[PDB]
């Protein structure tokens, strides 16, 4: 399938190389971790790469299932 | 300027 990249280019769903069997959604905190919450760096991965402390990652196998929720003014 | 969890269009500041 294809995944969007918030961490590399701007944001576009491009097919990924061999290895990541699906897409994913990571979250954490940018350079200063502001009050705007964390970021939303989805992309590709072999499997839900979630880990231990605050690395909150997720997955996405449907078509363009990596569109985090943010396009909307308060 | 990010795709943070509160907007998507690259914001300046």
């Amino acid at each position: 399938i294809v995944c969007h990249t918030t961490a590399t280019s701007p944001i576009s769903a491009v097919t990924c190389p061999p290895g990541e069997n699906l897409c994913y959604r990571k979250m954490w905190c940018d350079a200063f971790c502001s009050s705007r919450g964390k970021v939303v760096e989805l992309g590709c991965a072999a499997t839900c790469p979630s880990k231990k402390p605050y690395e909150e990652v997720t997955c996405c196998s449907t078509d363009k299932c990596n569109p985090h929720p943010k396009q909307r003014p308060g | 300027m990010r795709y943070y969890e509160s907007s998507l269009k690259s914001y300046p500041d």
